[PDB]
């Protein structure tokens, strides 16, 4: 009973398809017959169910994976400081500590990954990306040694991001790319963690960032395009940064997150009809703690003192006994493959759903054995809070760059 | 000549004689190297010759056909991308063939950003949109939610005003799958860029059309949300038909989805002085309840803030 997921009124929340089979419900439905599998193994194998967080397994996972990785990761040859990122963040939530010489490889590293005219590309020698600037930013930020925040060159990476800026407030990803709502949100990220926001480097962003939202509530990558969870995610953490929250119709949003929880599997899904998936713990789940944070400073009395407005122990349930793959590593959903990205962001999505934190009030849900409660994470940024205060208390030692 | 990366007698560029005269430039990872994939021979000899020849900027045919290997290794390599765009415009590559390649590795690999956005270029070059249609219905047939491909759709009809058959294309997609959001998405993407919502039959058609959905599927929240969606901007308490109406529904087409926007109705009627304030907020309050604890658990936290919420505002 204790266990939300494994209730027998939790058989009521199984799909009901009207009798009308699309491949949406057909698709649904093997996913929620592969899920109750999972949560009927305990009952079936005659053993009390015991959610435990594999940390010995994550972590031996994740320090091989910080030094090398097989051809199997050719993928991610442009993305290399999007691994220094995932897996120094895992490491972080996991309390697992980041030797003095392994912090020092990872500052040469993304110097050689870092451009002469700012930012970072995916790997040394390739062009600057606001994807892989936003990801070594963080993971120097995690680092948080003078050595760390030293490697920034913060007079070109504000000349960069200009370069990116367009008359409409958007940014392009990079030079010659497109635009979306999630260069924004790398843009809003590293200034703010770097202290070079001029006044007008934002002029316009929040109004285009609104455009994103759309009919359902929640946010697309570009205006016209359909809700999803990593772009809303984007779309309010980069207007959280710039304090223009009320830019957005919040009400709209917080009942599109919170009708993207799977209310049979617990975890949550990018789209409306579409699957649930373990990096959406963080995209989704993510939103709540900024829903709050910009309500409450509307002065919203009705605000809950103890929890988010997500069920969490049903996220916590989903994450442990589904998204767990035994070798270490946490994946989307049963029956997928491990990997990095994952794992970053199923163990940011439970440490978001065992803290509450809003004002002097702190409460923590920590499902399954006490050892599993992880380090806190910032829900703008995603690396730990004492990281955020750390760095943006560093660099607002320094002034805001000129022009060249 | 030319020999495709998976070709069983592709040969490394270190065995190849047109390329004898090029020194391999390889990766500096530094001393101590982090996240180091180990690449196999054909990948690290592949980039090895991309570094050389983006090094000296060797803007010739042989370097643009190395590109197209490289992207096969790793189509996420924008870096790539970027120095095949700056050949195909200074070899006047013919970019016809360009798009026929284009189509190729987007059927391979369509969730991959970096395709899109060349396909995207390649459009705007030639200023010829007239495959793009047809294109993007072969990738939806594959994948009817594929993100990229309603992106460049939506892409495609704004910029080059291709507005007059995406309706009956998402009545066609409506009806192989009514609960795909994404065709919902699209149809008010249409409606709101070319008649609008404000036409009144525009509105009563769009609004009798979903509720003969809901009445067929009435669990599909997709449905339920373009609803919602399409009233909202108003609101729900100045259509004052809508509620009688769901309510008929319930009995037999019940769901969390209706007794959801039935909370919502009288939340908008809350903030406009509706009659019967007490009593609408009663029922408003027991339904919330009744979502929390029973109907709809997995909202149980945004359920008792909504009932909070709405004791606050009359207070
Ligand atoms: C994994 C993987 N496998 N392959 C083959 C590649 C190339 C990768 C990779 O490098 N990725 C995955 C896609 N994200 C897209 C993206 N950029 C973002 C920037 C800031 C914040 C969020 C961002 N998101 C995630 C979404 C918002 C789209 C959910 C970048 C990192
Ligand atoms: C561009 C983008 C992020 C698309 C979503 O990817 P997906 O369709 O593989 O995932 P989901 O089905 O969760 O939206
Ligand atoms: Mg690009
Ligand atoms: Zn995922």
């Amino acid at each position: 009973e204790p266990l939300y997921s494994l209730r027998p009124e939790h058989a009521r929340e199984r799909l009901q398809d009207d009798s009308v089979e699309t491949v949406t419900s057909i698709e649904q439905a093997k996913v929620e017959e592969k899920i109750q599998e999972v949560f009927s193994s305990y009952k079936f194998n005659h053993l009390v169910p015991r959610l435990v967080l594999q940390r010995e397994k994550h972590f031996h996972y994740l320090k091989r994976g910080l030094r090398q990785l097989t051809d199997a990761y050719e993928c991610l040859d442009a993305s290399r400081p999007w691994l220094c990122y995932w897996i120094l963040h895992s490491l972080e939530l996991l309390d697992e500590p980041i030797p003095q010489i392994v912090a020092t490889d990872v500052c040469q590293f993304l110097e050689l990954c870092q451009s002469p005219d700012g930012g970072f590309g995916g790997g040394p020698g390739q062009y600057p990306h606001l994807a892989p600037t936003y990801a070594a930013v963080n993971a120097l930020c995690i680092i948080g040694t003078e050595e760390a925040y030293n490697v920034i060159n913060r007079e070109k990476l504000l000349q960069y991001l200009y370069s990116l800026k367009q008359p409409d407030g958007s940014f392009l990803m990079h030079v010659g790319g497109e635009v979306d709502v999630r260069s924004a949100y790398c843009a809003a990220s590293v200034a703010s963690l770097t202290n070079i926001i001029t006044p007008d480097l934002f002029e316009g962003t929040a109004e285009w960032i609104a455009r994103c939202q759309n009919w359902e509530g929640g946010i697309g990558g570009v205006p016209g395009m359909e809700a999803h969870g990593g772009y809303t995610f984007c779309g309010l953490a980069a207007l959280v940064i710039l304090k223009k929250e009320r830019s957005l119709n919040l009400k709209s949003l917080l009942q599109w997150v919170t009708s993207r929880q799977m209310r049979f599997e617990g975890g949550f899904q990018g789209r409306c009809n579409k699957l649930v998936d373990g990096c959406y713990s963080f995209w989704q789940a993510g939103l709540l703690p900024l829903l709050h944070r910009a309500l409450h400073a509307q002065g919203d009395p009705a605000l809950s003192m103890s929890h988010w407005m997500f069920h969490q122990q049903a996220l916590q349930e989903y994450i442990l006994m589904c998204c767990q793959c035994p070798a270490g590593g946490l994946l989307d959903k049963p029956g997928k493959s491990r990997d990095f990205y994952h794992t970053c962001y199923c163990l940011s999505g439970l440490s978001i759903a065992q803290h509450f934190g809003s004002g002097a009030m702190l409460h923590d849900v920590v499902m399954g054995v006490p050892e599993n409660v992880l380090q806190p994470t910032h829900p703008v940024y995603n690396i730990g809070p004492d990281k955020v205060i750390q760095a943006t208390t560093h660099f607002l030692q320094k002034p805001v760059p000129g022009f060249e | 000549g030319f020999l495709s990366l998976d070709s069983p007698t592709y040969v490394l560029y270190r065995d190849r004689a047109e390329w004898a005269d090029i020194d391999p430039v390889p990766q500096n990872d530094g001393p101590s190297p982090v996240v180091q994939i180990i690449y196999s021979e054909k990948f690290r000899d592949v980039y090895d010759y991309f570094r050389a020849v983006l090094q000296r900027d060797e803007r010739s045919e042989r370097a643009f056909k190395l590109t197209r290997d490289a992207i096969e290794l790793n189509a996420a390599n924008y870096t790539v991308w970027h120095f095949r765009r700056v050949l195909l415009r200074s070899l006047q590559k013919d970019l016809q063939e360009e798009m026929n390649y284009i189509t190729a590795i987007i059927e391979e690999q369509p969730k991959n950003y970096q395709v899109w956005h060349h396909r995207r270029v390649l459009v705007e070059w030639l200023k010829d949109p007239s495959q793009e249609l047809e294109f993007i219905a072969d990738i939806l047939n594959q994948d009817a939610k594929n993100y990229h491909a309603w992106q460049h759709r939506q892409w495609v009809i704004q910029e080059f005003r291709l507005w007059d058959n995406e309706l009956q294309y998402v009545d066609q997609l409506l009806k192989e799958d009514v609960r795909n959001n994404s065709v919902w998405n699209q149809r008010h993407f249409v409606i709101s860029n070319t008649t609008g919502y404000s036409d009144r039959a525009v509105l009563e058609r769009e609004v009798q059309y979903t509720l003969e959905m809901i009445k067929l599927v009435p669990h599909n929240e997709s449905a339920w949300n373009y609803l919602k969606g399409i009233l909202q901007d108003r609101g729900l308490s100045r259509y004052p038909n809508l509620l009688n109406q769901l309510l008929d529904l319930q009995p037999s087409h019940s769901s969390p989805y209706l007794i959801a926007f039935l909370v919502d109705i009288y939340e908008d009627m809350l903030e406009n002085q509706c009659d019967n304030k007490e009593d609408i907020l009663n029922k408003a309050l027991e339904l919330c309840e009744i979502l929390a604890k029973e109907k709809d658990t997995i909202r149980k936290e945004y359920w008792r803030y909504i009932g909070r919420s709405l004791q606050s505002k009359h207070s």
